């Protein structure tokens, strides 16, 4: 994955996060559990809806096919009919399935990124106050109960 | 205390392809092909096809004795139509430049038909003896009920002048014919006249047919042929028929509603009592799919057709198991 | 003490597309797709167009007698044409192959008139009646000039035998006609003979037409019928004429100076006296943007053509407000 | 945007800075400004071109219409004549604007990446000399005046 | 002590291209177009073409005496024409459809010659003088071998009527040909009879053919012309042969076995005594390629033509010093 | 290069590691050299030769000229099917030529990307037991014979 991220440094997904494509799991005194990050949801959802609807749009504009007969002695100019509206189906085939091929390898970069820039902006935040592990997660050097873990949460954290 | 940046997984099994790699499963996907339709032919916008069953185009417009259910048809959405359908030309021949008629077919949804020339009103020759056992009916010789098989009156056949000016406003379709019979007798038999020809004129037509006395193939137990011919009478203008003998007349003509937007598809599907915004000569299809693979051939509010067995795409990210 | 890093910003209001996100304003742009012309025909490189007026190419080709503007007419880049102009064949009929025919002239860029069969040159045929008032010039009935309408003399008309060599190392255009009586009657009063035909053959022309005394509508006032035909006669090729009457003469014909490179557009517009490098038929382009949506027939140096309404790259950033 | 930096963990774009496209803000005892870094600037300037002038170039082979006529009764191949260029047109729009649509994409990122890459090349020589305050800043520890800072902008920072 | 994250150089001299960096020089590239060929005409795994050599497919057809190297030639794989070939219509004329049937023969492999109208057989009709010197074999007068220009017997010729029922279970290619002397003598002198006719008919044939007299340029010292006419018999069907003059009687005709893919190539070379599973009118593609610009016009197992130069992949990474 | 290693923050390729395409260089008191590292280099090669096989298939459907011939008077078909066959073979060549173009875009940074997935792998495990030289290597404090790099390489490093 380009961005390192998703099936990377974090080796899998969230079974338990229902509620979002990216957020945290944190795990302290008081118990734990998962909350989504609305806003990168938010964005993620936006590029990826409007992605699809720019997809469905510029592939409209596509070659219709017209019937049109021809009789015994017409051979070559039925044929060149035939080589022509076959040569616009491939066109048109061609290009929507590389399209998908392509634009289906920038969704999941995509996705990757989101999470990469979400890890970025917890970890600076996180300056010194807690062990980076490597994989995903951050242990702190302090006690950090549900006000506090909400803190990081919020983008707020920042004992200013 | 720790705190963990993650992502959404899920049962999903749905997978989607890329350039590096394929069968990717994700939490989500999208798949924008269409690939299933239902088998039947419908009416489009509550509009029926006219569906010629074992009727060709020819056996429609010549009315094919044998075409009886379309002697004056309701407007269409669509014409279908069968690769090989019995009922063409009953009496051996040619359609002359019949594909260029069937593209303006192609053009029309409507044909209101009305007498050009009664088969009463003409004096000097005989045309209720213009029937062959080729053409059946009912069990009796017949021909094409919207042109006359004029024959020669007590052994003389006069020049033939006749004229029609066209005072609907609609373009009038025009159809005509004429008789190569097989041998120098039967011409005499027929007509009287050896050596004959029919001309034709508008403000645009200048045609002089002339027939083709020629010894070839029993087909449908028939040796001779007709040929037919058509026009588009302009409306306010008049045609100008003239001939000594072999002359297949107009009876009736077609009305042009030109209503525009339709199609001659190749099925040899029944109609099947149903609703559609969009048919294919396969059966119809039903989705908001911005693709299918059913059929390049299709009329009305229509995915765009491709040749993939497959397109879906990703919204969600990597499940990870 | 701080060092920040960053980038950019400025007032550009300028938004481009994406696949993503649409209308994302960026700090710099290129539009690239041209969306002006200047509305007129102009000279291509300083060479003008012939702007055929009221005259249809036909009408031009067999001068017309409205069309005198286009007698002799100098090389031309473009040729312009109307949708419908009113100065075609003046006496009613047709051109034949006239598509294919103008199909040259998209690869012609100069004629140079020379007379092969001069009009005094006929010693048994009158050549100066053969005049209808459907071809008027100054009020006077006329005929187009390029031909020659040939009628019977003190009551006879002989058979013809004209032959013409290409003495020049060009093709020649060469345009003859036959005439279409209504009647067996203006037959005999033109030409006597009621049996007529023109024959014409060079290496590979071997033609024998033959009159249709059929009877047809007025086309202006005219019940009779022209039907122009043409040949491309090699140098050193000779072509060969001969008739008992019908025939148009040939009494001129053109050079063709194949300059290469030629459309015939359609456009309502007259003369705008610009000059310019790339025209199209609502107006002249001058960019050098990679593309425009104006029109996509064009001659000369142009952008693609796209239908696009707006094509505009990032160069710049993302700018921020 | 992929890489994070551009309306991402730097909020925003820098009207002051009117020198280039990417570089530095310095603020100290002896006052503050912008300053334009010239080499990703120049790389920058460099791949937008070639780019404009590869779009420019692989779409002019494109298809020209061409005037055909045809009489009363050709109007099947004149049909045919027409689906064929509105055809070749609607594949050449399509091809046109979504190679614009893809590659404005893939510029916009470009100078994400950019401003990250040039980022990263400070975050590394300011090592352990600075706070990473998380927003395109970083605040030293050590007073850090215009011969200090210039040190930073010519990459020739480092204790040796 | 150190560890250090780092990449793969080498000496790899390949160069790639990106959209925004041309020329970048990479440690591992694929290049994917082919560039060769072997610069022959070669069998199409293992199955000799047909090259015509001098031979035109028409020359070749109705056996132009200069073309007896082709007189019963085996299942090729494709056919090989000039541009111009000097063997053609040894008696100046044309080919009725001629591009039309050169079209049949791109999807036929193999045709087998058989005889459906003797030589000796015209009883009334003199078979044997119907030689020109134009038509040359060996210096002596000869003719299409594969049709009988038949000529009167005593001074009369009695109306033809010949009939040829095909009871193979293959498609019958007939060839015949009408001719036309150039005055009225020449008819008379070959034919006895002013006015003539060959009127043709099958199952779908509807011929009536009638000479052609008019006077034109020399072409192989012949005034005349032969108008070549063809048809394809089905199984079981009949053509109808009835002619009093200007006839050129089938004598052979070909036996289709279509066993399909081919086509006519032009090309200017000789055969090359090689074999390939791709061949280009340039030379033959031995490669695994997905691509090749050689020439877009090939048969076989081939890679995709296009237009470029030059299309590398970089497999490997940015090559630095 | 967008992922700000290859040509980056690593001048160079090494001449010297012959064995993959990402790999290690360690330098100790035991001697020095280099070590590809497997699992990257796989990764790349199954990722780009599926590029390539799909690269050919896709391009596969494309279109077949054939040959046509017409008499004096069809000039206008004849024409029609020359800018058929040409206009065809355009689309094909530009379809080809840009897909070539962009996925070789496509294929550096992904070498890219795996290098910076590659230091970034490093540097999360060699925690802040190491400087980060600022330059793809990173200097330990604590002495690292034979036994500890393979600790790095191997992915199990970290004191437990
Ligand atoms: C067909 O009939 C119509 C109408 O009867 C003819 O057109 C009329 O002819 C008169 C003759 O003086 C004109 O002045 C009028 O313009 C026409 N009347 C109407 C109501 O349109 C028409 O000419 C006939 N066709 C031909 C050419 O014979
Ligand atoms: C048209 O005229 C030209 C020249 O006036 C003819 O060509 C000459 O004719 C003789 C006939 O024996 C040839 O052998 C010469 O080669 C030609 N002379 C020159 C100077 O080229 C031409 O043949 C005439 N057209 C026809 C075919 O009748
Ligand atoms: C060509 O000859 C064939 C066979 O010699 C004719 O076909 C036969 O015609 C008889 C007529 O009584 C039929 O009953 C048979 O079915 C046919 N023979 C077989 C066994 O196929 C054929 O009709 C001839 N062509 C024409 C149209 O006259
Ligand atoms: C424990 C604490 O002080 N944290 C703050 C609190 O003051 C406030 O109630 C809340 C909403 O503003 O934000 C948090
Ligand atoms: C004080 C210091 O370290 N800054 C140096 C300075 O001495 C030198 O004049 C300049 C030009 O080489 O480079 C910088
Ligand atoms: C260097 C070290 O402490 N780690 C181990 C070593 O003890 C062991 O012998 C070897 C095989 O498992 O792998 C390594
Ligand atoms: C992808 O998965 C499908 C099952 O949905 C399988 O049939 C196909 O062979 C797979 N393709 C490859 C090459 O992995
Ligand atoms: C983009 O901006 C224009 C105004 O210049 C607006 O009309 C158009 O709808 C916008 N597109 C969308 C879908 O935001
Ligand atoms: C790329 O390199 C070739 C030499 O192999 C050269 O001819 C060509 O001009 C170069 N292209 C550019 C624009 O640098």
């Amino acid at each position: 994955g380009l961005f390192g991220a998703i099936a990377g440094f974090i080796e899998g997904g969230w079974q338990g996060m229902v509620d979002g494509w990216y957020g945290y799991h944190h795990s302290n005194e008081q118990g734990s559990g998962y909350a989504a990050d609305k806003e990168s949801t938010q964005k993620a959802i936006d590029g990826v809806t409007n992605k699809v609807n720019s997809i469905i749009d510029k592939m409209n504009t596509q070659f219709e096919a017209v019937g049109r007969e021809f009789n015994n002695l017409e051979r070559r100019i039925e044929n060149l009919n035939k080589k022509m509206e076959d040569g616009f189906l491939d066109v048109w085939t061609y290009n929507a399935e590389l399209l998908v091929l392509m634009e289906n390898e920038r969704t999941l970069d995509f996705h990757d990124s989101n999470v990469k820039n979400l890890y970025d902006k917890v970890r600076l935040q996180l300056r010194d106050n807690a062990k980076e592990l490597g994989n995903g997660c951050f242990e702190f050097y302090h006690k950090c109960d549900n006000e506090c873990m909400e803190s990081v949460r919020n983008g707020t954290y920042d004992y200013p | 205390d720790q705190i963990c940046i993650g992502y959404h997984a899920n049962n999903s099994t749905e997978q989607v392809d890329t350039i590096m790699e394929k069968n990717v499963t994700v939490t989500h996907a999208q798949d924008i092909l269409e690939k299933t339709h239902n088998g039947k032919l419908c009416d489009l916008d509550g509009v029926k096809p006219l569906i010629l069953r074992d009727c060709s185009v020819a056996g429609w417009l010549l009315g094919n004795p044998m075409c009886d259910e379309f002697i004056n048809v309701p407007e269409w959405s669509y014409i279908v139509e069968k690769a090989n359908p019995v009922n063409d030309l009953c009496y051996p021949g040619d359609f002359n430049d019949y594909e260029e008629l069937k593209h303006l077919l192609s053009r029309i949804n409507h044909f209101e038909k009305i007498q050009i020339i009664p088969k009463s009103s003409w004096s000097s020759h005989e045309a209720s003896l213009g029937v062959s056992s080729a053409c059946p009916y009912q069990g009796k010789s017949s021909f094409f009920r919207n042109v006359v098989w004029l024959i020669k009156k007590n052994s003389t056949y006069p020049t033939i002048k006749r004229s029609y000016n066209n005072t609907n406003q609609e373009d009038l379709l025009v159809l005509w014919g004429i008789h190569h019979p097989n041998d120098a007798a039967e011409q005499t038999k027929l007509y009287q006249n050896p050596t004959t020809y029919i001309s034709v004129g508008t403000s645009t037509l200048n045609q002089r047919l002339v027939p083709r006395i020629a010894t070839r193939s029993k087909v449908n137990g028939q040796s001779g042929r007709m040929e037919f011919f058509w026009t588009i009478l302009k409306p306010n203008d008049a045609i100008n028929f003239e001939s000594n003998g072999n002359f297949i007349a107009p009876e009736y003509a077609y009305k042009i509603v030109k209503k525009g937007d339709s199609t001659i598809m190749k099925s040899e599907l029944e109609y099947g009592n149903c609703n559609t915004k969009c048919q294919t000569p396969m059966g119809a299809i039903n989705s908001s799919m911005p693709f299918h693979n059913i059929h390049p051939l299709t009329i009305g509010e229509c995915p765009k057709y491709v040749k993939s067995n497959r397109l879906v795409l990703a919204t969600g990210l990597r499940n990870s198991p």
